RNA sequence: ACUCUGGUUUCUCUUCAGAUCGCAUAAAUCUUUCGCACUAAAGAUUUCCGUGGAGAGGAACAACUCUGAGU
């Protein structure tokens, strides 16, 4: 996310993909964090973020 | 639907981390129409719902207020609504106009 | 206890017993949440904030807490939910990020270098117009809309 | 723990002190409460949790008594 | 229309708060529950996420616009 942040602010990429990108960061970010291994209870804030972004 | 009703009306009378919800875990089955087919809720048709697009959300209205209105207003009523609705598509054209590539 | 400015803590970032640096540093996962707290607001640029620079340097909090109106937020979501909609079906070629940054293992970029140098770009800022925006138009945005009116807010 | 205890020095001293300091001031929010309500139920749990030692506590407190004579006329238990 | 204790902002500490302490929402342990528990419910406990109440102390700039009061 700071990364992504720094992009940003960095001249990389513009205000509206830096917003997709963080879209991107914490929607469907349990393929991409790989947190769900590490604790199996995570497993529910990642399928209540999956429904967030289906919804939105 | 009907063997579905009178089997529901018989009824009532007697590891792998998935990601995504399946869709059996949906619900809103619902045998009888009044309560699968609802009225939706027509603001009076002055609102929608949020999100969606607006342009979109009123361009699928209902109609049924929308004679009402027609058919109600008076001629000078009928006269500042036709003013106002120029005035919002000379602002839509505005918009449209600004849109170039 | 005076403060100081963020250049004596950068310099000290990029120069630095190792009793008191591993003491502190059992706090890592509260900056880590304070970090994600205080994110900038797609309205907001660059969103300046406090910070709690260690002595020893091993993990940095940020003090300020996230208090924002709840009319002004719901306004500036509203606002950038437009612009969203309006740059997607103008915008149809969208590349989204949708990778990992390229730092598999480059060193971390330095702020001062690479991040405190070029000007960003224009933010997600619907356009105003005085006709219907005139009340709420120096009001629409900023990192803290009244952190000064007395007469609106409490104060700071 | 990864650090070994080792390599401390005064300076590690006033450190680790003041991070103790730190921690205890920020786990005293509930910490009266909290410990009153466990060293209830503790009590409340010794009524019903006797210890394996505290079970033959009484008997052994009593045993003691058995006299030199006593403590060696013990007779193998094959007979 | 006379006068009068009465300024707000902000920092810190203590203490209390079952009030939707918060128009938000997590974690952990035990307990009961059918398993053979991310994909599950119940009861409790605890720590965070951060508040409101009051008191105490501190530094900035308002001194009576205001209001309550002494006409």
């Amino acid at each position: 996310v700071v990364d992504s942040h720094v992009q940003y602010r960095l001249g990389n990429v513009d205000a509206f993909q830096l917003a997709d990108g963080l879209q991107y960061i914490f929607a469907h970010v349990g393929q991409l964090t790989g947190m769900y291994r590490y604790k199996y209870k995570l497993m529910r804030q990642i399928r209540m973020c999956k429904d967030l972004k289906h919804l939105i | 639907d009907k063997s579905k009703e009178l089997h529901a009306i018989k009824e009532r009378y007697l590891r792998k981390f998935v990601f995504e919800w399946d869709a059996s875990e949906d619900t809103s089955i619902d045998y009888n129409p009044l309560y699968k087919e609802r009225h939706q809720v027509q603001l009076l048709g002055r609102g929608f719902i949020a999100g969606i697009d607006l342009k979109q959300q009123k361009r699928e209205q209902s109609r049924f207020y929308g004679d009402l209105m027609e058919k109600r207003r008076t001629l000078e009523e009928k006269e500042q609504e036709e003013a106002r609705l120029r005035k919002l598509r000379k602002k839509e054209a505005k918009q449209r106009w600004d849109d170039r590539h | 206890k005076e403060d100081m400015p963020p250049e004596h803590v950068r310099k000290i970032i990029r120069d630095h017993d190792k009793r008191v640096y591993l003491g502190a540093l059992k706090y890592m996962p509260h900056a880590v949440l304070k970090l994600l707290e205080n994110m900038p607001m797609p309205w907001e640029q660059i969103r300046d904030v406090p910070v709690l620079y260690h002595i020893t340097g091993a993990i940095s909090f940020v003090n300020e807490i996230p208090w924002v109106i709840e009319p002004v937020y719901i306004s500036q979501w509203g606002s950038m939910w437009i612009m969203m909609r309006r740059e997607k079906r103008d915008r149809r070629h969208f590349k989204r990020m949708r990778f990992p940054p390229f730092d598999d293992e480059e060193p971390p970029l330095d702020y001062a270098d690479n991040i405190l140098d070029v000007e960003p770009l224009e933010a997600i800022q619907l356009e105003l117009d005085p006709e219907e925006d005139a009340p709420v138009l120096d009001w629409f945005y900023d990192h803290q809309p009244l952190r000064d009116s007395r007469k609106y807010v409490n104060g700071s | 723990s990864l650090f070994s205890s080792g390599p401390y020095e005064k300076d590690d001293e006033e450190a680790d002190a003041i991070y103790a300091a730190l921690d205890k001031r920020m786990d005293e929010r509930r910490k009266e409460r909290r410990e009153q309500r466990e060293k209830e139920e503790i009590e409340k749990y010794r009524m019903e949790r006797p210890k394996i030692q505290q079970q033959f506590s009484d008997l052994k407190r009593k045993l003691a008594e058995v006299t030199e004579e006593e403590w060696l006329s013990i007779p193998e238990v094959g007979d």
